[PDB]
């Protein structure tokens, strides 16, 4: 058994923390106060659970994560809300004021400030660990918080564990939810300087999980806590794995060894069915066949793109509830014949899949109705790139008038990082155009 | 977190008495400064602009400036006279006379070290202050004068914080002397260079709504005030009140100004409203909002270009309404939004309305058209200045002519500037 | 289409389907870059002061 | 009131369409790269599919299908025909086809294989080559590769039709174009009129080094021919007087001689391609105009040589085709304030 420590970074990362950290402890039986009845080796052991919850003598299951931000606002809210004893105080750091937007002013100038005290915390965690095998990061793209320090963290993680995994959780952005118009700058720089200190990155475009939310859960004006929800549901089964007993994806080298064969196309898609709502009176509940085939429908995705037009590298299928290998193969069997699926010629066309007989457990009061069975899909398609066009697009615009970089220089930043990292945007797109056309 | 507040001169003391009118309304606080609301939004960020005192008491963070006292002693027999800590009264006994010079260069400098002393106290009881919003007019002697100099002052000891003031426009429609385009053009020349964010209330168009449209035929500065109080309220709301985005001034100078020179901003509210009974729609707020007759700076927005926009919808309402609405103005007038800034008009929502409406929209543009207000000032100035005329006023303060032609070139860079971006 | 490496155990189970076979900086150097933006922050603050001066 | 964006400039198809559009008064153009539009006339190549679908409050809408490009190049329609098991290697009218590659996968050592029994057989093996100006027509082989590998990109050469229909009086050939809309609900609109481009040069079936009298093209007719426009106005037999001649010379009806083939083809390809390049669930929509080119047998047998993925249509018929297009393809999907299609289903 390997721990695996969670760090959670600006408010996008928060917030979905605590979501994440919600559902987990409804599905392992963990009260709010920290107690497992269920777990008999009290105050330790090397569970599958034990990956993400550490015990303590009396009996407490207390997550292995960090909360990150730069201005207490939000973090306070985890301070007094249901899961306030779940964690430690020293696992909880914020600052003084944020980083305005500003990439620069989180990856330098407040970043520079904190850096020293965020690795001390993480160390505590670390210490606590009989065989680390790294960390889950997640943080949005777009926040000043959510992408410099990040990024600066991502560095040193690289320098003070180099042979530890490291995952990343991404909210990319989108205009329906979006906070600031230089979203796309911090997108970009944090994307570059991050690469190659992630081994498997999971992209979740706002605009997806709203249209979800509005079309699948008839939630007219989402907020983030429909959104939050929705994709702690996701990041839960994608998760499970390390959690429970299995043979598929049980630690975080699996991750990279089955999804991402060259190492700078880390991006894997993940596409989500059933989403059901709380309020439909009668649901018909969907078979294996019908969710395996919603796996392919691009409005099920957590990125709007159309894998049709591109090349899969890995593909694995992870269910939970009511499914049996011989109905995935039957489901798997027509879908090859009515769709367009093509693999690179250097890979094998196949699926790994994961089931988990217990069903998706879902938040009481929430917006997601109980189902009987349910598969995240994740796929390395180079269709994802679609993505990285859009966004790269929307900062050559900016860009191209310097509008807004003054903000920037006046951080400390150069210019020069502004066309470095959009430089290797554009071999990012190259390779992905290259694997895949 | 915390905000600094400095009213200056005739017209910044008279305004920002009627903001802290308003806005003391709308947080709960009586005139006496104890809490008396019943919801409890009102008191969530209620920090950014009152201390807390003795006996759960409110008190503004909020500094008085003057050269003559009539104005601030007026303001302490007016309606919350008393809810200022009176150590932050500061005023000389000599006036400005409307003259800039005075009010920077020799009656201010006078002055100004006690200010900034009140300044520092304030400050120094701030667990994290983001910075200073002065109202001032431009056109006086004080306020452009005085105003500019502490500002810049205040910038030397925190060049970290954010700079935003509310400077009001001077108008031959609403004028009090002549010299109002020579003391408007030296204070632009400060503003350009030493604030973030500049809201741009111009007494023009002011005038031009008292008359036109809220049909009265004998604005009195009352009546030009409670637009301005109106405004005032609606753009900072996201600052004052919690909302999904959590917003400061530095976020609004991050999102607003692409280019630092260009931080001059044209504000807009609806539904307009004098000193009714009929519900706005969300269509109509929408269309009200953006229309040029409830802008602040009588500028034509169609003649130039929106940079960014940030938009305010105060109310009880359907944010579905709200965003098909946003979306409407914008993919059916497009042209009107430079296409290299993608996404640049954001909204924000607040449930709780201003008194005596149960909806109401504000607008904050930074627009291209705003080159048109700095135009009409520099075409009164040059129409004085070419023949010298009313100069001896400022060189007998020390001024040379030298100084007006640097302030009259910076002002004429910055309409070319505004240009340029007109048509990219 | 042939289905390999079957495990299986009470919570679940896993396996493969084939379908067709196959057709860093140093802290050094980190701690010296936020340190050179500390240096061009603080001289744009020493210029920006020294105009306040004139 | 609508919004669209122009960015193919050179298609006479579209700018009448644009004009059309701003003549409703409904319809505003924008500047070509506002991404605020409703509709777009993509540009022919590397249009950014990547980009269309995620403007909120805007239902877009393009007129190119992402994929078609399978059935509009030539190599990819051979590689289409033979590997879907739709149409399969064994299509009764796609004419035998090989996928070569100049000496700078391929098909010329298999191509060896059936060439050689053509031969050996006696039969004819007339074959020509071409591929996506530059075109031989041969007898035997090493005259086609030799000529492919002077060129530097890869070549389709496929089975020459040896006994074509040939109109009388000229005993002349020709190909018919028909011009066939794809909806973004996928309904398949073949247009009413069709067009046979002919030749004004007598079929010389001697030496196949002229191509004046095997080769269609309305642009080597006008300037390489000798009487270009003898017979019909600039090369160009509409339908009316093509049924009049098959009923007054063959006793048959364009409709049952060779239509019935053709609303066929049409319907197998679209259909084939369906499952790659429908839009019926994606986030953004997709019309498309294409030009399918067939070749009569004497025998009466339709074939089926290229699909044109941004065709141009005849002077007579743009007005009536450009009106069908807003009118079936475009306010479907944006309404404003007897049709010229027959719909293809079976
Ligand atoms: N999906 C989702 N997105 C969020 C959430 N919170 C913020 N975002 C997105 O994150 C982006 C803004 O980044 P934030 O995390 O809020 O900013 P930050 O990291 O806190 O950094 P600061 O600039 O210092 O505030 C926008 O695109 C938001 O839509 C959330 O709870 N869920
Ligand atoms: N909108 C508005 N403008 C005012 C008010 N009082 C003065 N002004 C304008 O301010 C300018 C005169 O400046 P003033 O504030 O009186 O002088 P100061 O006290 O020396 O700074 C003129 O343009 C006046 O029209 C007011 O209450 N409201
Ligand atoms: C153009 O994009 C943006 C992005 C963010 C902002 N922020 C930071 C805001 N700040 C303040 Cl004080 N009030 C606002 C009121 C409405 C709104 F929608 C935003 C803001 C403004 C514009
Ligand atoms: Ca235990
Ligand atoms: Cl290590
Ligand atoms: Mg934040
Ligand atoms: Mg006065």
């Amino acid at each position: 058994m390997r721990e695996c420590i969670s760090i959670h970074v600006g408010q996008a990362g928060v917030q979905i923390g605590n979501a994440c950290w919600e559902l987990y402890c409804l599905e392992h039986g963990i009260q709010p106060d920290g107690q497992m009845p269920s777990d008999k080796t009290i105050g330790g052991g090397d569970d599958s659970f034990n990956t993400f919850f550490s015990e303590t003598g009396a009996g407490k299951h207390v997550p292995r994560a960090v909360f990150v931000d730069l201005e207490p606002t939000v973090i306070d809210e985890v301070r007094t809300g249901t899961y306030r004893q779940l964690f430690h105080p020293e696992q909880l750091i914020t600052g003084k004021e944020d980083a305005a937007n500003n990439y620069a002013r989180g990856h330098y100038t407040i970043g520079k400030e904190i850096i020293d005290l965020v690795l001390d915390r993480i160390r505590k965690l670390a210490d606590q660990c009989t065989g680390l095998q790294g960390f889950l990061v997640f943080h949005s793209f777009g926040g000043g918080t959510g992408s410099g320090f990040t990024s600066l963290l991502m560095e040193r993680l690289s320098v003070d564990y180099g042979k530890k995994s490291k995952l990343e959780f991404s909210i990319y952005p989108a205009p329906q939810v979006s906070t600031a118009v230089v979203e796309p700058y911090n997108s970009i720089l944090t994307t570059h300087t991050t690469l190659e200190h992630s081994d498997c990155a999971f992209m979740v475009d706002n605009e997806a999980i709203y249209d979800i939310c509005r079309r699948n859960l008839d939630i007219e004006r989402p907020t983030y806590t429909n959104l939050n929800r929705l994709i702690s549901q996701i990041v839960s089964s994608i998760t499970a794995s390390l959690r429970f007993d299995g043979a598929l994806n049980v630690d975080l080298t699996e991750f990279q060894t089955n999804l991402v064969p060259y190492p700078r196309i880390h991006f894997p898609l993940a596409t989500y069915a059933p989403v059901i709502s709380a309020e439909k009176a009668y649901h018909e509940q969907l078979s294996v066949a019908e969710i395996t085939n919603a796996c392919f429908e691009p409005a099920n995705q957590m990125v709007k793109c159309d894998p049709r037009h591109g090349k899969y590298m890995a593909c694995c299928l992870l269910y939970r509830g009511d499914v049996v290998p011989k109905d995935v193969n039957a489901a798997i069997a027509t879908i090859k014949t009515k769709r367009s699926i093509q693999f690179v010629d250097w890979c094998p066309t196949g699926f790994k899949v994961g089931i988990n007989y217990q069903p998706p457990t879902v938040v009481p009061g929430g917006d997601l109705a109980k189902v009987q069975r349910a598969v995240c899909m994740l796929s390395n398609t180079t269709a994802i790139a679609e993505a990285w066009a859009r966004l790269d697009h929307k900062f050559d615009l900016m860009y191209a008038k310097r509008a807004f970089v003054h903000w920037y220089v006046g951080e400390g930043m150069e210019e020069g990082e502004f066309s470095e990292a959009r430089e290797d945007m554009a071999a990012l797109e190259k390779d992905y155009e290259e694997v895949g056309v | 977190r915390e905000i600094v507040h400095i009213q200056a001169g005739q017209c910044g003391n008279q305004i920002g008495a009627k903001f802290w009118e308003v806005i003391s309304d709308e947080h709960g606080i009586d005139p006496t400064g104890s809490y008396h609301g019943d919801s409890d939004l009102q008191l969530e960020r209620i920090n950014v602009y009152y201390n807390e005192a003795t006996g759960n008491k409110y008190v503004p963070r909020a500094i008085l400036v003057d050269l003559e006292p009539g104005t601030m002693d007026s303001v302490r027999s007016g309606p919350f006279g008393q809810i200022f800590r009176p150590d932050n009264f500061v005023f000389g006994q000599s006036g400005a006379g409307n003259n800039w010079a005075k009010g920077h260069y020799t009656e201010g400098a006078e002055l100004v070290d006690s200010v900034l002393d009140v300044v520092r106290k304030e400050s120094e009881s701030c667990d994290c202050l983001q910075g200073f919003q002065l109202t001032h007019s431009l056109g006086g002697g004080t306020g452009s004068g005085m105003g500019t100099l502490l500002i810049s002052k205040i910038r030397e000891e925190y060049p970290d914080r954010i700079m935003n003031t509310f400077s009001v426009m001077p108008s031959p429609k609403v004028s009090d002397t002549v010299v109002e385009p020579y003391n408007a053009t030296l204070s632009v020349h400060q503003l350009v260079e030493n604030t973030d964010e500049t809201y741009c209330i111009d007494n023009e168009a002011l005038y031009d709504i008292c008359f036109r449209t809220l049909k009265l035929t004998t604005p009195t500065y009352g009546d030009l005030n409670h637009l301005v109080s109106a405004t005032m309220s609606g753009v900072t709301t996201c600052l004052r009140f919690p909302g999904q985005l959590n917003a400061d001034l530095r976020k609004l100078a991050v999102n607003m100004v692409p280019f630092p020179r260009l931080h001059f901003f044209m504000p807009g509210f609806a539904p307009l409203t004098s000193r009714q009974y009929r519900a706005l729609t969300v269509p109509e707020l929408t269309q009200q909002m953006f229309d040029s007759k409830n802008m602040m700076a009588a500028c034509d927005p169609r003649h130039g270009r929106y940079l960014t926009v940030a938009a305010i919808f105060r109310g009880r309402m359907s944010m579905k309404e709200v965003d098909e609405q946003m979306l409407n103005v914008q993919n059916k007038n497009s042209s009107y939004f430079v296409e290299w800034i993608p996404n640049n008009v954001k909204t924000a929502v607040c449930d709780i309305p201003p008194r005596g409406l149960k909806m109401s929209a504000t607008f904050i543009g930074n627009s291209t058209a705003i080159q048109e207000l700095f135009k009409r000032i520099s075409e009164q100035f040059t129409a004085m200045f070419r023949r010298k005329a009313f100069l001896h006023w400022y060189t007998g303060e020390g001024m040379d002519e030298m100084e007006f032609t640097e302030a009259e070139s910076n002002m004429n860079d910055l309409v070319s500037e505004y240009q340029q971006y007109q048509d990219a | 289409m042939e289905v390999i490496e079957l495990n299986k155990c009470t919570s679940g189970q896993s396996f493969e389907v084939i379908l067709k076979p196959p057709s860093d900086p140093s802290l050094e150097e980190i701690q010296k870059k936020l340190e050179a933006a500390e240096e061009r922050r603080k001289y744009q603050e020493a210029e920006l002061l020294k105009h306040l001066a004139e | 009131m609508y919004t669209f964006v122009v960015r193919d400039e050179n298609s006479s198809v579209y700018a009448e369409v644009s004009r059309l559009l701003l003549a409703t008064g409904q319809w505003k153009r924008l500047r070509k790269d506002n991404p605020r539009f409703n509709l777009m006339l993509g540009e022919r190549n590397r249009l950014p599919f990547g980009r269309l679908g995620h403007e909120p409050g805007l239902v877009q809408l393009v007129n190119y299908y992402r994929g078609a490009d399978k059935l509009c190049r030539k190599a990819s329609l051979v590689k289409l025909i033979k590997t879907s098991p739709e149409l399969s290697e064994s299509c009764t009218w796609f004419p035998e086809s090989y996928v070569i590659y100049p000496t700078n996968t391929d098909e010329r050592e298999v191509f060896l294989a059936a060439y050689n029994r053509r031969r050996e057989g006696r039969e004819g093996n007339v074959w020509i080559a071409k591929s996506s100006e530059g075109i031989l027509i041969s007898s035997e082989a090493s005259e086609l590769l030799d000529f492919i590998d002077e060129q530097g990109q890869v070549h389709v050469i496929q089975k020459y039709l040896e006994k074509p229909l040939l109109l009388e009086p000229g005993h002349r050939k020709f190909d018919i174009r028909s011009w066939v809309l794809v909806d973004h609900l996928y309904n398949i609109y073949l247009y009413r009129e069709g067009v046979l481009r002919t030749s004004s040069e007598p079929y010389n079936s001697a030496n196949f080094q002229d191509k004046t009298c095997h080769l269609t093209n309305h642009c080597i007719q006008k300037e390489y021919s000798k009487n270009y426009g003898r017979y019909e106005e600039g090369n160009e037999m509409f339908f009316e007087e093509f049924n009049q001649y098959l009923m007054d010379a063959l006793n048959t009806t364009l409709e049952n001689s060779i239509l019935l083939q053709i609303k066929h083809i049409i319907r197998s390809c679209l259909m084939c391609i369906e499952p790659a390049i429908s839009t019926k669930h994606l986030h953004y929509q997709s019309f498309q105009l294409f030009g399918f080119d067939f070749m009569v047998d004497e025998e009466l047998k339709v074939w089926l040589i290229e699909v044109n993925g941004a065709p141009a249509c005849a002077q007579k018929l743009y007005a009536e085709l450009c009106q069908g297009i807003v009118d079936v393809a475009i306010s479907s999907v944006f309404p404003l304030a007897t049709s010229i299609f027959i719909k293809l289903h079976h």
